[PDB]
């Protein structure tokens, strides 16, 4: 028998950050969710999710109206997750 | 909603990021992925996530587009979403699997994800500790040395997030 760590190799992205609230069109749908989806699709073949979830948080760094910050959160990551699309 | 076309990696480019700092990726002939959605849009107190369906249409056509099964479980309880994760969890097919994707869209506080009984007075609330105990190497040995991703799609509060400066 050999020992293992209990909580290992996990990654956790939320929409907006803790105490704030999160803002969802009524028709075209959640910008987080519509946000991912366009980093992705572009950024899957040279960045990984550290990489690519970094980029998503900056997108919103600038408050006009309506305002969400992303957050990273419990992290337990060892080595970089690539996707490499298309194999 | 959004198409799904994700820009293709080239062996000329994945070649190139060639190391032990990268999480082992299995052969597409015997590889068996799983994506889990679950999509709260109908509640019986607080009010309904109108253009729920489009963001629906977005995630499990994207994940599908990076090599994933994707299953869709619309409309649960707190103790109706703790079976269906114990029930992926418990799935034989991650055992021939390099990775998983898990997304939550519902409501939400600074306590957790809120199901479709909830309310004021009796509360429906699923903490997020409680799917990392659920995912973890003592309830999913299938899932050991894996990657493990989270998308949460909620709010975590009231207030609005900002601050007026000069
Ligand atoms: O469903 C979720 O996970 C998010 C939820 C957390 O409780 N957030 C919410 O209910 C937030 C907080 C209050 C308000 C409630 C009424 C529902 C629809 C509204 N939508 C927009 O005001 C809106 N959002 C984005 C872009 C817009 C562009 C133009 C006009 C209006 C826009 C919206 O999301 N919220």
């Amino acid at each position: 028998i050999k020992k293992a760590h209990i909580e290992k190799d996990f990654i956790a992205f939320c929409s907006s950050t803790p105490d704030n609230v999160s803002w969802r069109h009524p028709t075209m749908g959640s910008v987080f969710i519509g946000r991912l989806i366009e980093h992705m699709q572009e950024y899957a073949c040279s960045c990984d999710v550290e990489e690519i979830f970094r980029k998503v948080r900056f997108s919103f760094e600038q408050p006009d109206g309506r305002a969400q910050m992303p957050t990273t959160e419990r992290v337990t990551l060892t080595r970089c997750f690539y996707l490499f699309p298309g194999h | 909603g959004s198409e799904g076309n994700v820009k293709l990696c080239s062996l000329e480019e994945a070649q190139r990021i060639w190391s032990a700092e990268i999480y082992p990726i299995m052969d597409k002939s015997s590889r068996t992925r799983l994506a889990l959605i679950i999509c709260n849009e109908e509640f019986d107190s607080i009010p309904r996530r109108t253009g729920a369906e489009v963001d629906i249409t977005g995630m499990t056509m994207l994940l599908q587009n990076l090599g994933y099964s994707v299953d869709v479980k619309k409309n649960l309880t707190a103790s109706d979403m703790t079976t269906e994760l114990e029930a992926f969890a418990h799935r034989p097919e991650h055992k021939t699997s390099d990775s998983t994707f898990l997304v939550f869209m519902s409501h939400g506080i600074r306590e957790g994800i809120c199901g479709k009984k909830h309310s004021e007075q009796v509360p429906d609330i699923l903490q997020l500790n409680a799917i990392f105990n659920m995912l973890n190497t003592k309830n999913c040995p299938s899932l050991k040395d894996k990657p493990k991703v989270i998308i949460i799609q909620a709010c975590r509060g009231d207030s609005p997030g900002v601050v007026w400066f000069k």
